RNA sequence: GAGAACAGAAAUCUCCAGUAGAACAAAGGGUAAAAGCCCCCUUGAUUUUGAUUUUUGUGAAUACAAACCAUGAAAGU
RNA sequence: GGUUGCGGCCAUAUCUACCAGAAAGCACCGUUUCCCGUCCGAUCAACUGUAGUUAAGCUGGUAAGAGCCUGACCGAGUAGUGUAGUGGGCAUACGCGAAACUCAGGUGCUGCAAUCU
């Protein structure tokens, strides 16, 4: 039975991480503003490595996060370019689920080579109705084990809605 | 004499058994975990390795 | 510890200095630990007391300033009160005695009784 | 496990639960001290869902004390059943417990606001109810700031936005709005004032209706208390386990 | 720890655990809606009057009142 | 007796697992014009308690559970220790006197105000 234990999609998360900091990244930037609507956020480099050619505080990728139709929406026409089939992974113990494309272009948007092509990855996170005790200020707790997001919950909402196979 | 010695000597080693039983049970799992921790550590570090990290500086 | 707060200490009050980790700010006097002086001013953030500290063989007097978190009541002179006024009733019932104290007296003769109690002989 | 809970250190209770900041609060009740008794007051307010809470504590190792406590379930009394959690009905507990307390002191003091845990935002309820209490005339120190109508670009303040904001005017105006655009949300969050069919001049009037019987009788006329202590007690006694 | 195209042990993203194992000028005390990181505003690291401890010489720290000030809605600092 | 708000003492309260919770409230929850802040009304800010839910949180019981606390004719008058002797080659005499461990028991108590079938 579940009248308020359902299982909604909170938000998901599309991000691209560039291999170079510059013009490229302000063109993923457009590219994900134009997709979402909003302004995206760009992400620094946390430590130097030197193999992948970067230093501190590079600005070496961005992303931006969705909540609400806009989301389910996006998600829908993103997974039409991974033709609505997962793997057993790519679902998290926690109960989220992401994936990855190359040639964003496979969505609508359309080539345009002023700019260039980039892939990214979505993430998504799934939740139930109760979050806000773990989230607010006053009168935070925690959650129970049995409304607590899984794997298994959420790969049967998914061979649900959207009707995919888990491939493995 | 030896039928009373060695009943009362039996009570006693059947709580020293119990005693025994207990403690090693108890031991026995905590050092199954602390295994499993110390592997699990190692493995870790194994693949650390890998990453330069001078530990001093600040990266 | 809040309680630690709300202790008013007026001029005359007798407590013991006992300063705890868990607050950087006046950690005094290295060596005035577990030592008991009275207080002579209180102002904000502040108490004074007054130690008489012994240097050659006289006892000088050294008075100082403390935050209230370190101070303490002293529980000295309890059975000292309590002493002096059942001294008081003890006076008013004898107007109407060995109020002083006494160590420990020799207890008095008994008598042992055998009902239940049968001595239990027994050796080595 | 073993070692972790052993060497774990609790908080105290009340913060374990997310209910107080000693922090603040050791700031709030520690006197100056050099005078000794001189028990200091805080005016507490507190926002649940659908009712609001303001009291007036003096706290002591006993652990505290409550001379004056007012909640928003009382306004139906004074002539409003509706919005009890709003800016304007928080304004109105706050000046029926400063007229409260100033009728048992018997002036017409000085009192501390305590803002909880809720985020010092401009325009914020907290500070209705200190306008409120101001209204009522405890003194409590605060600055023009906060109010809202509070103009962000610079250092002033327009005192007929907040008095729209007082008599309710945002509510209003929302209402004509969502009124004149549709009637979905309208019917759905509007119903008893759909049934009630109350104006923007009425409802200011209304609250000018409270104000004054506020001011008429703020002495706590109590609630009537039906089905006494036993019974409560039994029948919950019903439903509570025991080892 | 689990999880996401190129992306791997380390590039960015999301969730869970996590009393501190991090940081605060290397095995130690103290600090977790902070004493830590980020953000807003400032530059009380300011003058005058006396008091205390370390210490007869000062300096250091300490509390204490009046002013000019900063800060926060405020308590207060 | 239940609950809410403010607290005191700060694990007998914490952790883990399961279950129950009529009513009351609390809470999730509904919406985003304004006050406000967000990459993102998720947090924070505001509005109506209307659409609806005890699923969650919260409250209470449960576990030869972990820990935490209390006690022990528990250890034990033991170890250790002050004093004396032309005592032996460590005991005796007058005295003081533990802790760990083990075992047993327990698992929050309360103040102020308000409110509820």
């Amino acid at each position: 039975q579940n009248p308020m234990r359902d299982l909604k999609i909170e938000k998901l998360v599309l991000n691209i991480s560039v291999g170079e900091s510059g013009d490229r990244l302000t063109r993923a930037s457009k590219v994900l503003e134009q997709l979402s609507g909003q302004t995206p956020v760009q992400s620094k480099a946390r430590y130097t490595v030197r193999t992948f050619g970067i230093r501190r505080n590079e600005k070496i990728a961005v992303h931006v996060t969705v909540r609400g139709p806009k989301a389910e929406e996006i998600l829908e026409r993103g997974l039409k370019v991974k033709e609505y089939q997962l793997r057993d992974r790519n679902f998290s113990a926690t109960g989220n689920f992401g994936f990855g494309i190359d040639e964003h272009i496979d969505l609508g948007i359309k080539y345009d080579p002023s700019i260039g092509i980039f892939g990214m990855d979505f993430y998504v996170v799934m939740n139930r109705p109760g979050a806000r005790v773990t989230r607010r200020k006053r009168c935070k707790g925690t959650v129970g084990n049995s409304h607590k997001t899984t794997k298994e919950d959420t790969v049967s909402w998914f061979k649900q809605k959207y009707d995919a196979d888990v491939l493995d | 004499l030896k039928a009373l010695k060695d009943e009362k000597e039996e009570a006693r080693q059947a709580k020293i058994t119990m005693l025994k039983e207990r403690r090693e049970k108890k031991e026995e799992n905590e050092r199954y975990e602390r295994l499993a921790a110390k592997m699990h550590a190692k493995k870790v570090e194994r693949m650390r390795r890998r990453e330069k990290r001078n530990k001093a500086l600040k990266e | 510890h809040l309680s630690t707060y709300l202790k008013v200490y007026k001029v005359g009050d007798i407590v013991d200095i006992k300063a705890n980790g868990s607050i950087q700010k006046g950690m005094p006097h290295k060596f005035y630990q577990g030592k008991t002086g009275v207080v002579y001013n209180v102002t904000k953030s502040s108490v004074g007391v007054i130690i008489n500290k012994m240097v050659g063989n006289r006892y000088l007097e050294k008075r100082l300033n403390l935050r209230v978190e370190h101070i303490k009541h002293s529980k000295c002179r309890q059975e000292f009160l309590e002493r002096v006024k059942a001294n008081a009733a003890k006076r008013a019932e004898a107007k109407a005695v060995q109020l002083k104290r006494q160590p420990a007296q020799p207890r008095e003769s008994r008598i042992v009784s055998t009902e239940g109690n049968v001595p239990q002989t027994l050796a080595p | 496990s073993s070692a972790y809970s052993s060497r774990f250190q609790t908080p105290f209770r009340r913060r374990r639960e997310g209910k107080t900041d000693y922090y603040q609060r050791k700031r709030l009740v520690t006197q100056h001290k050099a005078k000794y008794n001189t028990p200091k007051y805080r005016l507490v307010v507190r926002f649940t869902n659908k009712d609001i809470i303001c009291q007036i504590i003096s706290s002591t190792i006993t652990g505290d004390v409550v001379l004056a406590a007012a909640y928003s379930h009382e306004l139906p009394r004074y002539g409003i059943t509706h919005g009890l959690t709003n800016w304007a009905a928080a304004y109105a507990t706050g000046l029926l417990i400063a007229r409260r307390t100033l009728q048992k002191l018997g002036l017409d003091f000085k009192v501390f606001l305590d803002i909880g845990l809720q985020r010092t935002t401009t325009g914020a309820r907290v500070f209705g109810a200190l306008k409120g209490a101001s209204d009522g005339g405890l003194y409590v120190p605060h600055s023009e700031n906060r109010f809202p109508g509070w103009d962000f670009e610079t250092e002033e303040i327009d005192p007929e936005l907040l008095r729209s904001y007082i008599f309710g005017g945002h509510v209003s105006q929302y209402m004509e709005e969502l009124a004149d655009d549709d009637e979905e949300r309208f019917s759905e969050l509007f119903k008893g004032y759909l049934a009630d069919d109350i104006d923007a001049d009425s409802l200011e009037d209304i609250y000018t209706s409270a104000h004054e019987a506020i001011r008429a009788d703020p002495a706590f006329k109590p609630t009537e208390k039906k089905f006494t202590k036993e019974q409560y007690a039994a029948e919950s006694k019903k439903y509570r386990q025991t080892k």
